[PDB]
């Protein structure tokens, strides 16, 4: 007979592997093979000529192989085809399944973690069946955590590292499970996917750690588990009081984002010195509060978290532990490599193996096994139950019974006897076993034994053929056949021994076998009746040996390197490869590193394409062949494989409130009540009820619950309360930063490479791992962890900035991180405009494996001046750490109006060849500060806005205005596209005197990583929406598709994405008129009318606005049904706009139809009221440009442009500009190009991006001017400035900051051409009370530490609605040094009842951002401060709130954030300087409210020592040095020499008039420690006297001029020191 | 030559190839002889192939696969045959390749892989790297690993062998390859 072995499924550009062997007499006969097409045997793809003999056995190979060929899409092409084998004697053939899964896909991102902004480095190792190079092109999706697609991108495959670009993570990204998927570009189903974790990074105030009492749960511990979590800031010093917040959750997994919480999570176990614990019951915790009432029921993971806010600063802290696996029984039992059918007569093999929930191997453990038996005579049997032991070195319990030939079905129970695990949590399994069913009666077994878990390749399988049973032993040979990897590649044939029953077969393993393999071996038996092919089969594990060993090695082998080391890596293979180096900051996985594997991570996978299943052997030659991963060819026996195929798996107080969640009947209502109850004690409830808007559906549950929390807290409960119910509402957040990571390049390593390089100055520990991939394989190598790190090193806190003037606390922690302590000695540079107290070496003592808190006082004279050098000194170190401190001045205003339009060819209406800008000192300028003032002469009237996208790189906002909306993000993709439509569609990217090309694809980028920046406001309707997680905004949908649709010129958008965005805003937010709703509360515009008028009015802008954008857009989907609506649409402004109400909504409605039909007598009509309604500067028209009012003509168009101003005109200017207007237009765009300041479009966003528009669509509509002036900027009186040849080669020129104080000048000679002079110029001064307050504010700091509450109310102007404000901000600038509290502003906008939609702060200014601010009364946000350093004589910041879309509503404030008083006198500074630093001595007697100061002054960290004294020594005589006092008693041990009686002096010299200690008298003093001049022939220490440190008489007068109320604290604070020491 | 043990220590050798190498004829005795500079030192050349009676002139830069034969002290080795085009294609084709294992009645057969990292081939080369994997793999020279034939395909009805009981093919390791011609290698090795 013949057999034929192949898969049981073929692919596509798969070399399909095919023994063909036989039984045939002597006459040798060829042999060939083919691939054959359903039932037509017309197309033969491959084929093969191998021609056995006797020679060859009868057996041989062929590598057939089915590329390409039907590949229409829908048609179910392919599916099925025909293997065929042709020779002298026979033909035969097959129908059998294909696919198109060819290769793997491995997608190797660099980390696992991100955080916004990073830039996610990615790469594909790519495999074809088999498992070499599989060069191809590829093409990779990435997936937002939503599920929508965001990107895309194809690579060529030169080797199999294809290597993609960086994606850059949004500014503000959608944080959680991100998904990058991968496809073969050409044909091929084959799919890669991977996954990263965005999570959101914030600064932690001081380590918060948890720890549980053991890693996983048992039955042991459940109704307790001690979770003990210590807190403690980052300057060596344990928390003290603090409020704790644990919650915690069940879980299916550890990729599992979400986790049912479960109520009553024990609250406050308020955090005592430095830790707190409670022991959780998780019967109880679990039961009611989810399915789950028996822990049995229960092998999932517990979810905790803690949250810690500190006591005295207010601040907060959250922690968490992902999971901690809950477990029934502490051992596993999995049977290992024992075949779940029966032969009968042999005997069955059991051999189980013991695991603990940690999955190492577990030895002598005891093991029952009970089985159990019927017979084919419908017979039972319960077995006797055996037990054996878990071998030691082996992990292994192995055993055997002696089964009835006449057994069937066997049925296993296997379980550990552990003899001190109690019955239930005693671990166990279950099996069946079914016999070989053979009517020859005919069977076969084979076995091997190797006492290793894995065979080594190079070793020498002995293997047991026993063929007992068959009723007969006419064997003539033994056949074996050896898959790998989905392919037979090993197969042959044993004479079998004439005379006795089993031989032993002896197959090599081959590096062919490596990851494993499956062997199956059959005899061919002659039954009388009818042939019988009989086999068993086993799987074998074998090493994980690679095919090209890569091995990487680092040059110094040290196990800890230097901050900056140069340093060689090295490269290793026995055979020349491909590298791919990754250098990880090893910190992200860290955290309990699974076991699982690191090289066996992709193993694992990568043999998923063994086709067969199980630990070996069938039940039916069929079966086993089956099983084997095959199906044959070979006609004798059913080569048959039952239907389909075998889809196999692994057989180879506030709990009170947390009731009320009892009206569910949608999530949000949840919310609601949760955030509900929150924490609001500044308004009622019914007063939040009032901002709700999400739903009358959940103000009850709002309402509700929240009287229910706030009578509540009157029970419950010095002046602390505050209660709470923690949900960090499913955030990712990430108190911990990851480094990018580096050494991501590629190489080619014949067999050695050396590349040396010195690692980044960085504290990390580089886990630098390296995979490669060669014509063996891919092989991943053992990593080389390589942290770096010094030893000891300081750090300073500088601020962001200063004032001139303020005295400045600098702090610092210096950093010991040897083993031991030791001595250091930090210094301070004297730059020459900063003030300090040394005209010093402080050697102080850093106790080991900590830190001491250093600190300098300053304050800088100097504006601007920077600099500052500090240096620290140890007996084997002395290191320099240089700084830069930013000062400033008090009321910053910039007034730019000044420019010209250079036109030396009176193209523009006259002859511009000069315009001087003087000197105008306003006479609020602030005192010995400097007029600063920038020029930026440029050619080109679309000049600036091209210098800013090509001199700045990465795409930027052209205003001050702040990020929070989404229009933010989407205005930053706009100055490279119309820099982009103009160099691209006016040709002229020759300006580069570069190449061109590429800097072309830059832009192209700019211009996509800033349209995906919107993304995270898009919605998942595809409606896009203002901010994030706010209700769609009809008009941000708009504004996006508008933004898109310009974009999608030069960057395709997504069709079905646009169409839906599209789709959104017509089918659901058109009236029945054809105009358009907004859907959520946000006001863009606040229009002028009544409150009818307004809503008129406010129609047509949207309308107009929403159409527009759809005009914008509608290209990448012109569709039927939005054509329609277009059309009703437009109609509704025809037919409503006429009787125009404002010049702002004609232009608009103008501009909106001037992107349809213009022609229709109505548009014109419409133009014609617009072109009426404008105005013009000198006669004839130089300047035209229409003003926001419509003819009511109050006419204070005051000197003065305007956001809504240059709008409307934009609008004019862009309708006219449509109409291809030209001559008309012109003295518009003179007045644009003489608007827009340095840089771009000036007044807020809206105008700007028409203007823009305008400026450049005109620049394209009008013909260019080659460029030839001879400019030249000049002072008035003193010496020429510069002056320069202006050119197409360079115009877009250097600013120019004019220094002296003189009038300027520029002025360029005859030439031609048009270049822009602005000149935009910044001063500070010390007051408001000249401008115009379009704002009534309030603002101050209350005490009930320290908050501030800041409010207003918006004025109307005249004509303007009761309404209020529209989309509006306040900022608040906050005083130097005085962080904000982060928490409460959260508090503000995070909740249904939120009062503001968006809080930031930046640069020391918090951000607030609403869509009004009601005149009805003031509206109020407040937050509390903590005063992060000592500033010393502070100068007010400043409380800003004007109208995002109309700045020209800046009302503002100066205001300060204390009240201490106090009087000198100080000129010119020479003042506060004659006076270093020097101390104070507080006021004699004292008012109450101290017990609190008292204390609080002590132990604050810069306080090495707190020490009652009295003045032994100040010698009256004149001339005569320093003091000297005798101690009294010690409260904290200074850490210098000298103990309680001692007398130990004090040191200071030059003029200080600001306190004299009398003698005599006992002063208790307080301050860091005595300075070390160590020894240069024997002395001592002491102590600087400074501006912190609390000199303070003790009045132990006890009768005197009648003190007291002062003495009873002192002699308080006394013996309370001491005690609570600290 | 004949024998076992060597036949383990001549084809486990360390192999090398060259290029841009062009050099002018001298005749030892026969009919040619050759020498270049390495860049270490100074080797020679043995040109004795069917395709040699076309180049006694000498070599404009080819590809000379230089595997040592015997060496003298001074490193310099000489060598026969392996030379290739130049511009030599750096194409890498992955060719079938099979190995079966007689003993007898006894077949251990595999199928396998051969990778030509070139162009055109020399047989030299060929032959060089076909029992050099045979040697590290297939248990060859060790033991009753020493006999057998290797029949390269390269068309229809072509056939190209190489007995395993003796290296001495001296004149042939001239002649060159056409690398996609290859259709499939086939061993079969008696012990
Ligand atoms: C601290 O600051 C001073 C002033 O900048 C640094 O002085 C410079 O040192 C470098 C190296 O010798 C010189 O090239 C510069 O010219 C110096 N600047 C000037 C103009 O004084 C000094 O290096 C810093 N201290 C240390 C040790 O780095
Ligand atoms: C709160 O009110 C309840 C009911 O009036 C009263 O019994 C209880 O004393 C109060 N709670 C506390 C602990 O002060």
């Amino acid at each position: 007979t013949y057999v034929i072995s192949a898969p049981k499924i073929f692919r596509v550009g798969a070399s399909e592997n095919i023994v063909i062997q036989v039984y045939g007499y002597t006459e040798a006969f060829d042999a060939t093979i083919s691939i054959k097409s359903y039932p037509d045997k017309k197309f033969s793809y491959s084929s093969g000529h191998v021609h056995l003999s006797s020679e060859n056995k009868f057996q041989n190979s062929a590598i057939l192989t089915i590329q390409p060929k039907q590949l229409p899409g829908g048609q179910n092409p392919v599916s099925y085809v025909y293997l065929e084998v042709v020779s002298k004697h026979f033909s035969k053939s097959k129908r059998m399944p294909i696919t198109y899964d060819n290769g793997f896909l491995f997608i190797h991102t660099d980390k696992p973690v991100y955080t916004p902004d990073q830039s996610v480095k990615v790469r594909v190792y790519s495999l074809n069946d088999d498992l070499k190079p599989a060069k191809r092109e590829t093409v990779l999706t990435f997936i937002d955590p939503e599920g929508s697609e965001v990107d895309m991108v194809e690579e060529i495959d030169h080797i199999g590292i294809i290597s993609f670009p960086d994606f850059k993570i949004p500014s503000n990204p959608r944080y959680g499970m991100w998904t990058i998927k991968a496809k073969y570009k050409e044909d091929f189903s084959t799919t890669g996917t991977a996954y990263f974790e965005v999570k959101e990074y914030v600064l932690p105030h001081f380590s918060v750690s948890i720890e549980p009492e053991y890693n996983f749960i048992g039955y042991k511990n459940f109704k307790n588990f001690e979770i003990t979590i210590k807190a403690r800031y980052f300057y060596n010093k344990v928390v003290t009081e603090a409020d704790v917040y644990i919650t915690f959750g069940i879980r299916e997994d550890l990729k599992d984002d979400q986790k049912e919480m479960m109520q009553t999570a024990m609250q406050n176990t308020m955090l005592i010195n430095g830790i707190a614990q409670v022991t959780f019951d998780s019967e109880t915790a679990v039961k009611e509060l989810s399915y789950y009432s028996l822990e049995d029921l229960n092998n999932k993971y517990l979810y905790i978290a803690v949250t810690v806010i500190e006591s005295t600063g207010g601040f907060s802290e959250e922690a968490e532990i992902p999971g901690i696996k809950y477990v029934l029984s502490p051992y596993k039992l999995n049977l290992v490599a024992t075949p779940l059918f029966l032969k009968p007569g042999i005997p069955y093999p059991i051999k189980v193996q013991v695991k603990d929930s940690l999955d190492q191997l577990v030895g002598g453990v005891p093991v029952t096994l009970n089985a159990q038996t019927i017979d084919v005579n419908q017979e039972t049997s319960d077995l006797d139950p055996s037990k054996s032991v878990t071998r030691v070195d082996d992990g292994v319990a192995s055993f055997v019974l002696n089964l009835p030939s006449g057994v069937t079905v066997l049925e296993f129970n296997v379980k550990t006897d552990a003899p001190d695990l109690p019955e239930e949590n005693q671990a166990r399994e279950g099996y069946r076993a079914i016999a070989y069913s053979s009517l020859s009666q005919s069977y076969l077994y084979i076995d091997w034994t190797d006492n290793h878990k894995a065979l080594l390749v190079g070793e020498h399988l002995n293997i047991i053929v026993t063929p007992k049973s068959p009723y007969i032993d006419k064997i003539t040979h033994y056949n074996y056949l050896i898959l790998s990897k989905g392919k037979i590649i090993h197969f042959g044939t044993r004479e079998k021994f004439s005379d006795a029953s089993y031989q032993s077969i002896n197959i090599p393993v081959t590096q062919n076998m490596v990851p494993s393999s499956r062997l199956l071996v059959y005899y061919i038996v002659t039954g009388e009746q009818t042939a019988e092919l009989v086999s068993d089969s086993v799987w074998l594990n074998i090493e994980e040996k690679c095919g090209n060993q890569l091995q990487v090695h680092l040059s110094p082998d040290a196990d800890a390197y230097s901050p900056g080391q140069t340093v060689s890596l090295n490269m290793a293979t026995g055979m020349d490869s491909w590298v791919a180096l990754a250098a990880v900051d090893s910190a992200v996985y860290g955290v309990q590193r699974g076991a699982k594997k690191p090289l066996e991570r992709v193993f694992q996978f990568l043999e998923k394409s063994d086709l067969g299943c199980g630990a070996g052997g069938g039940l039916n030659n069929a079966n086993v062949f089956h099983l084997a991963g095959l199906t044959f060819l070979t006609n004798a026996n059913a080569d048959d494989s039952q239907e389909n195929d075998e889809p196999c798996k692994e057989i180879l107080l506030q709990k009170k409130i947390e009731e009320i969640a009892a009206k569910y009947k949608h999530s949000v209502v949840k919310k609601c009540c949760y955030d509900g109850a929150c924490v609001n004690n500044d308004e009622t409830c019914e007063q939040r009820a009032a901002r709700i808007s999400l739903g009358p559906r959940c103000i009850k549950a709002f309402t509700e619950c929240c009287v229910v929390a706030s009578q509540l807290r009157a029970n419950i409960s010095l002046g602390r309360l505050h209660m709470k119910t923690l949900l960090p509402v499913s955030k990712p957040e990430i108190r911990s930063y990851f480094p990018e990571s580096w050494l991501w390049e590629v190489h080619l390593v014949p067999r050695r490479k050396q590349l040396q390089f010195a690692l980044p100055d960085s504290l990390t520990t580089w886990e630098i791992q390296g995979i490669g991939i060669s014509n063996t394989g891919i092989c991943v190598a053992d990593t080389v962890k390589a942290k770096v790190f010094k030893d000891v090193f300081l750090e300073m806190n500088i601020p962001y900035s200063v004032v001139r003037g303020e005295q400045i606390q600098l702090k610092g922690t210096v950093y010991n991180y040897r083993t031991s302590g030791m001595q250091f000695c930090v210094k301070m540079s004297a730059v020459e405009g900063i003030c300090t107290s040394e005209s010093k070496c402080v050697r102080q003592k850093v106790e080991g494996s900590s830190s001491h808190l250093v600190t300098f006082t300053v304050l800088p004279l100097e504006i601007g001046l920077h600099n500052i050098n500090f240096s620290l000194e140890t007996w084997f170190g002395k290191e320099i750490l240089v700084k830069t401190l930013r000062v400033v001045p008090e009321g910053v205003k910039r007034e730019s109006y000044s420019g010209v339009t250079l036109d030396p060819r009176g193209i523009y209406g006259t002859i511009s060849r000069r315009k001087e800008f003087p000197y105008r000192i306003p006479l609020d300028l602030v005192p010995k500060t400097e007029i600063k003032r920038i020029l930026s002469v440029k050619g080109l009237l679309v000049g600036e806005i091209l210098s800013a996208v090509l001199s700045q790189e990465g795409i930027n906002i052209l205003t001050h205005l702040p990020k929070g909306s989404a229009e933010a993000e989407l205005m930053s993709v706009v100055p490279v596209f119309y820099v982009f439509h103009y160099l691209e569609t006016g040709n002229h990217w020759n300006i580069f005197h570069s190449d061109p090309l590429i800097e072309k694809q830059k832009l192209k980028k700019k211009l996509k990583e800033g349209m995906l920046s919107i993304m995270s406001y898009r919605n998942a309707d595809y409606s896009y929406s203002v901010w994030k997680g706010g209700s769609a905004s009809t008009w941000l949908t708009a504004f996006a598709l508008r933004v898109l649709g310009q974009v999608n010129k030069y960057v395709e958008q997504n069709q079905n994405s646009i169409c839906n965005s599209l789709l959104w805003l017509v089918e659901n937010y058109q009236l029945d008129n054809g105009s358009f709703k907004e859907n959520s509360q946000y006001q863009p515009i606040k229009l002028q009318g009544t409150l009818p008028v307004e809503a008129r009015e406010n129609s047509l802008y949207l309308t107009a606005f929403t159409v527009i954008g759809i005009r914008k857009a509608f290209d990448i989907c012109p569709l039927v049904k939005i054509d329609t609506a277009l059309i009703k649409a437009d109609n509704f402004l025809l037919e409503n706009t006429l009787p125009a109400q404002s010049t702002f909504t004609l232009a608009i409605s103008a501009y909106a139809l001037s992107l349809g039909d213009k022609t229709h007598p109505q548009f014109r009509s419409i133009v014609s009221a617009l072109k009426r309604e404008a105005l013009v500067k000198g006669n004839p028209p130089i300047y035209r440009f229409w003003k926001d009012n419509l003819q009511h003509k109050d006419s204070s168009v005051p000197n003065t442009g305007t956001a809504r101003m240059v709008e409307t005109t934009a609008y004019a200017l862009l309708t006219s500009l449509n109409l291809k207007d030209i001559n008309y237009v012109n003295p518009v765009i003179k007045w644009l190009s003489e608007e827009q300041r340095y840089g771009g479009g000036f007044y807020s966003t809206q105008d700007t991006i028409n203007a823009i528009e305008g400026l450049t669509e005109y620049s394209l509509l009008v013909k260019q001017l080659r460029l030839s002036m001879d400019i030249d900027v000049s002072y008035k009186h003193k010496g020429a400035l510069h002056n320069y040849k202006m050119t197409d080669k360079n115009f877009l020129g250097r600013p120019v900051e004019v220094l002296l104080n003189d009038d300027l000048i520029v002025s360029t000679g005859f030439g031609s051409g048009l270049a822009t002079v602005h000149v935009t110029t910044v001063v500070h001064k010390t007051s408001t009370s000249e401008e115009v307050c379009s704002f009534y504010l309030k603002i101050d700091t209350q005490d009930i530490y320290k908050r501030i509450v800041a409010c207003a109310s918006y004025k109307p102007s005249r004509e303007e609605s009761s309404s209020g404000s529209s989309h509006a901000v306040m900022d608040i600038s906050l005083p130097t040094g005085i962080s904000a509290n982060e928490e409460d502003l959260k508090a503000l906008v995070e909740g249904v009842d939120q009062l503001f939609t968006d809080y930031q702060i930046k640069d020391g200014h918090v951000i607030l951002q609403l869509n009004s601010i009601p005149s009805s009364d003031f509206l109020c946000v407040r937050f509390r401060i903590f005063e992060l350093f000592e500033v010393g004589f502070l100068s007010p910041a400043t409380f800003t709130v004007y109208e995002y879309h109309r700045p020209d509503k800046q009302c503002t404030m100066f205001y300060s954030t204390s009240n201490i008083k106090i009087q000198k006198v100080c000129e010119g500074a020479a003042c506060k300087c004659v006076e270093a630093d020097c101390g104070q001595m507080q006021e004699e007697l004292d008012l109450t409210i101290s017990a609190e100061t008292r204390k609080q002054t002590a132990c604050k960290p810069e306080i090495a020592y707190a020490y009652k004294v009295s003045i032994t020594s100040i010698t009256v005589e004149n001339v005569f040095v320093k003091y000297k006092a005798t101690l009294l008693d010690i409260y904290k041990t200074g850490e210098a020499v000298a103990e309680k009686d001692s007398e130990i002096t004090f040191i200071k010299k030059v003029t200080c008039t600001n306190a004299e200690l009398v003698k005599g008298r006992q002063y208790l003093i307080m301050g860091k420690e005595a300075l070390q001049i160590k020894y240069n022939f024997s002395f001592r220490y002491i102590y600087p006297l400074d501006s912190l440190t609390w000199i303070e008489y003790w009045p132990r007068d006890t009768t005197c001029s009648s003190c007291q109320a002062f003495l009873a604290n002192l002699d308080e604070f006394a013996e309370d020191i001491f005690l609570n020491g600290c | 030559l004949h024998d076992i043990r060597d036949l383990h220590r001549y084809y486990s050798s360390e192999s090398f190839e060259y290029s841009n190498v062009s050099g002018k004829v001298e005749n030892y005795n026969g009919s040619n002889v050759v020498r270049f500079n390495p860049k270490d030192q100074n080797h020679q050349l043995f040109l004795l192939g069917k395709d040699k009676e076309q180049y006694k002139e000498g070599l404009q830069g080819q590809n000379v696969f230089v595997v040592q034969e015997l060496i003298d002290p001074n490193g310099r080795l000489s060598t026969v045959g392996g030379v290739t085009k130049k511009n030599n294609k750096t194409s890498e084709t992955n060719t079938p390749l099979f190995v079966n294992k007689v003993n007898g009645e006894d077949l251990d057969a595999s199928i396998d892989s051969f990778l030509i990292q070139k162009e055109e081939i020399s047989l030299k080369e060929l032959d060089f790297k076909i029992r050099q994997q045979l040697v590290n793999n297939y248990g060859l020279y060790k033991g009753t690993s020493k006999y057998g034939k290797i029949i390269i395909n390269l068309k229809d009805e072509n056939k190209v062998e190489i007995d395993l009981g003796d290296k001495l093919q001296f004149e042939r390791m001239g002649d060159v390859l056409n690398s996609k011609d290859i259709r499939g290698i086939s061993v079969t090795i008696n012990q």
